[PDB]
């Protein structure tokens, strides 16, 4: 049973309408709409036991659900709010008891989208002192300059993801502190044996996806509208 | 809040178990199941007991209920990195669709790395498209080693990272620093208590 | 909807005078929600005893009421009920 | 044959509101009520509590209790689950209980109705529709037929804890079940349909026929078996005839009770 969600993440303003969807192919009559915070359990806001019928769950307050059909349950958060930055969770469920769940939503309501930037992402080659010494190259990118925290990088090699030999800092730190607004910086790393380095067939690139504004926001500033886009640096390998 | 977990959080070392505890006032408890959630990732469920004296086994996973005392653990043997993550305890109740679940807040762990042959080292790497720029990075050092925030505020430093080289076996600690404004990998990890053997090349 | 039966009886013979218990026993109604009052003249009885209420092979609700009666020649005794399925209350009263 | 009864009756107004009431039967003689304000079971027999022990009988009210919140809530989330289909004022009654035979034979049986109309029942290991029932209530039965746990407990109790229950319960309350009490007769008339009341027998089967000395009358009607505050039963026969006919007729009584000392009441 597989249980998708839509959007993966996203950034709003107060005020504007925001529309969590739910897709399921499993047949499913029931559908349940919950989310998580940090100090509490996953709490049940909608739930719907088939198409057209929608129930209030134990949270329901500032949402609305729509159960258009089997497949699709949407969670409709109509004049958004900072008590409702939260991760969504979806579940579905036959007449058994167990819910499949979907992969989550983040979602951020900021008060305004005016600080919004996306990344300037560098990717820095490794040293030579490291290959001659270790026998292994490292790799390490870098986000940065970058509002809000809402990013997701990844190491491509050769047009393939890879997750062995990368680690990500867990938490992106800002660049000005003393600010309240501050933008913020991710670094990465990716470590490979000198010897796959030093071959230069090899396609390293790093990937920052960034999470900021829809083609359906109004931008009235200068500078270029940072909208949802991907941001990435890359390099070849040498001997 | 039904559902409570202990510890709220705990730490541990690669290779040692770790026992997760449970306690639920729920009535009536069905099932109980356990939930895996890697930080930023979604609800991988581990297993789900059912029984009024239940034991299950799923891996190095292992959980047990006893309803009448409505408690129930998650043994977790031999640890590994990949551990690091919430572990969810959650309570339905009623064996169909009928039933709401009731969700724990979740005990937190953090696995600490087994270092093997640490050989602590900064090196110094610059931009592919634009060589002037570059990073100084603190890496292969072992567990003991910590790494201090960047007190001056136009010098950035990372927090440490463990990456696993997973095909060859291999984990290494990591941190990686760079400022704009007179800076140099010589001088960065000053605000850290480095070891004595620290590899300075060039 | 099923519409009440009322039946009104005693538990001795009823001799005028002499002290005795009055049954009223409503029957074969739903839903079961219903008010029943003894009466003595038209007036409502303050201590009405009743059972609880329960139901037959056919699903129909039954009730009994009873109450310390001391009959005489110039008294009247009925049984008034008030349900859903009727406009208006009925009152069955009590014949020997 | 005695027939052992649980009389469940839940009524639910609205979204909100409900409420849920048991009285329970061993022959024509009530042994528990459960009243929805009462948090435990009552007795209201001396030997209500059967054969168990004090500990069997706590495990098993305990669950009732469990049970009456549970089933609250499960209509609830079926009328959620089949709106519009179905709606408020939702009245839901259940016949549950086992029938007693001789030697160690029992046929057990759960019957739930649906606004004053049987729909449901238990059989076997699984609950399913009746004949006549609705074809929406094909999801709620999935529904609880998914519940593997309530399947195993209701069979158990179906198959195990109801005659084991009901086999005690004959033993602890013999004398009142075996008891005997005299009936009284008194005759009336009204316009001339004359009457023989009959009060105060147990048990409940009786033999009131109007005979002419020897004639048992072809137009001797019986009424319905009312019952009594004190268990007792009540019944009445009506005789249809003409004026002057009063005298030389009389009502004939046969009960368990006088044993062949039948009570003849001449007018
Ligand atoms: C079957 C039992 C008698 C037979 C009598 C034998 C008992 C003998 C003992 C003598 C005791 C004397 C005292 C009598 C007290 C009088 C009150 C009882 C009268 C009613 C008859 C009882 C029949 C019901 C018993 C079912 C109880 C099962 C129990 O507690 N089950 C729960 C389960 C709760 C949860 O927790 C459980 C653990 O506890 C498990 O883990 C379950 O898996 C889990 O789901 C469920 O919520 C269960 O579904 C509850 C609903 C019953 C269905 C009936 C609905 C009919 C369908 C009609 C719907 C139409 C749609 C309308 C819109
Ligand atoms: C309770 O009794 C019922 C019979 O009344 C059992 O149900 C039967 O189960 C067998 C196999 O287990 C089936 O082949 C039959 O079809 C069932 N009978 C009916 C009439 O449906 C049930 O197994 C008993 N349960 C327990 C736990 O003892
Ligand atoms: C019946 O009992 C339950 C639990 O005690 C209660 O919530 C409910 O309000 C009661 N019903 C009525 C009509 O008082």
């Amino acid at each position: 049973a597989a249980v998708t969600q839509s959007p993966r993440n996203k950034v709003a303003v107060t005020g504007g309408k925001v529309t969590l969807s739910c897709n399921q192919t499993n047949n499913h009559n029931n559908m349940y709409w919950y989310r998580q915070d940090t100090g509490h359990g996953l709490r049940l806001i909608h739930y719907s036991y088939g198409a057209g019928s929608t129930e209030k769950g134990d949270i329901p307050d500032g949402y609305k659900a729509s159960r258009p059909s089997q497949e699709n349950f949407s969670l409709i958060l109509e004049l958004a709010t900072p008590s409702q930055t939260s991760v969504y969770f979806c579940a579905s469920g036959d007449e058994g008891y167990t819910q499949y769940f979907g992969p989550g939503t983040r979602l951020l309501v900021l008060e305004d989208l005016r600080n919004v930037t996306p990344p300037k992402v560098s990717l820095f080659e490794p040293s030579k002192a490291e290959i001659s010494h270790t026998q292994k190259a490292t790799l390490v990118c870098l986000a940065t300059g970058f509002y809000p925290d809402h990013v997701e990088l990844s190491w491509w090699v050769n047009g393939k993801e890879v997750h062995s030999g990368v680690c990500t800092d867990p938490q992106p730190l800002k660049e000005q502190p003393a600010l309240n607004d501050s933008r913020y910086s991710l670094s990465s790393r990716l470590r490979v044996s000198a010897t796959f380095w030093q071959n230069p067939r090899n396609h390293f690139r790093c990937q920052v996806q960034f999470y900021g504004l829809s083609e359906n926001d109004e931008w009235t500033q200068d500078r270029a509208k940072p909208v949802t886009q991907i941001v990435s640096a890359e390099a070849w390998g040498r001997a | 809040t039904q559902v409570e977990q202990s510890p709220q959080s705990l730490v541990v070392r690669q290779g040692e178990n770790c026992v997760l505890q449970c306690n639920y006032s729920v009535t009536p408890d069905n099932h109980l199941r356990w939930f895996k959630q890697d930080t930023g990732k979604g609800l991988v469920s581990l297993t789900v007991l059912v029984d009024q004296k239940d034991k299950t086994s799923n891996g190095r996973y292992s959980a047990t209920l006893d309803k009448d005392a409505k408690h129930s653990t998650l043994h977790i043997t031999a640890t590994l990195l990949d551990d690091t993550a919430t572990y969810i305890c959650v309570v339905g109740d009623r064996g169909s669709a009928l039933g709401r679940l009731h969700f724990g807040a979740g005990t937190q762990l953090i696995v600490i790395p087994d270092i093997q042959n640490p050989d602590p080292a900064v090196y110094q790497l610059r931009d592919s498209k634009s060589s002037d720029k570059s990073v100084c990075l603190f890496t292969d050092f072992d567990s003991q080693t910590n790494v201090s925030q960047s007190k001056d505020s136009d010098v950035y430093i990372t927090d440490k990272c463990v990456l696993d080289m997973r095909s060859m076996d291999f984990k290494s600690n990591s941190a990686v620093a760079w400022s704009n404004k007179d800076f140099a990998c010589a001088n960065a990890f000053n605000n850290s208590i480095i070891p004595e053997d620290t590899f300075f090349p060039s | 909807q099923k519409t009440p039966q009322i039946q009104v009886y005693s538990r001795h013979p009823p001799e005028n005078g002499k002290p005795n218990i009055l049954n009223c026993y409503v029957t074969q109604f739903h839903p079961p929600h219903i008010e029943i009052q003894m009466l003595k003249n038209g007036k409502k009885i303050p201590k009405v005893e009743m059972s609880d209420m329960s139901f037959s092979k056919d699903w129909s609700f039954y009730i009994l009421a009873h109450t310390e009666f001391t009959p005489t020649e110039t008294d009247t005794y009925a049984c008034r009920v008030k349900h859903a399925s009727m406009a208006e209350p009925k009152t069955v009263y009590w014949d020997r | 044959n005695y027939t052992f009864r649980c009389l469940q009756m839940s009524s639910f107004a609205n979204r909100s509101w409900s409420r849920t009431d048991s009285v329970v039967w061993l022959g024509d003689l009530q042994t528990h009520r459960w009243s929805n304000d009462s948090a435990t079971i009552s007795f209201t027999k001396p030997w209500s509590q059967g054969k168990l022990s004090n500990q069997q009988w706590e495990k098993l009210q305990h669950m009732f209790q469990v049970y009456r919140v549970s089933f609250t809530r499960d209509i609830q989330e079926l009328v959620k689950m089949m709106s519009p289909k179905e709606d408020y004022p939702i009245e839901i009654q259940l016949s549950a209980g086992c029938e007693m035979y001789p030697g160690n034979a029992s046929e057990s049986f759960l019957h739930v109705a649906f606004q004053g109309k049987y729909v449901v029942r238990f059989w076997g290991t699984s609950w399913q529709t009746v004949p006549g029932a609705p074809s929406w209530l094909d999801l709620p039965i999935k529904v609880l037929n998914a519940d593997q746990g309530t399947s195993a407990t209701v069979q158990m109790l179906l198959n195990d804890t109801c005659p084991l229950f009901v086999r005690g319960l004959l033993e602890a309350g013999k004398s009142d079940l075996e008891k005997q009490e005299k009936p009284v007769a008194w005759l009336s008339s009204v316009p001339r349909q004359l009457v023989c009341h009959v009060s105060g027998f147990y048990p409940k089967p009786v033999w009131v026929m109007w005979m002419r000395g020897d004639q048992e009358q072809q137009g001797t009607h019986r009424g319905d078996f009312l019952p009594n505050a004190d268990e007792t039963w009540y019944l009445q026969a009506t005789l249809d005839v003409e004026a002057g006919e009063e005298a030389g007729l009389a009502c004939r009584v046969k009960h368990s009770s006088l044993g062949g000392q039948d009570i003849i009441l001449y007018w």
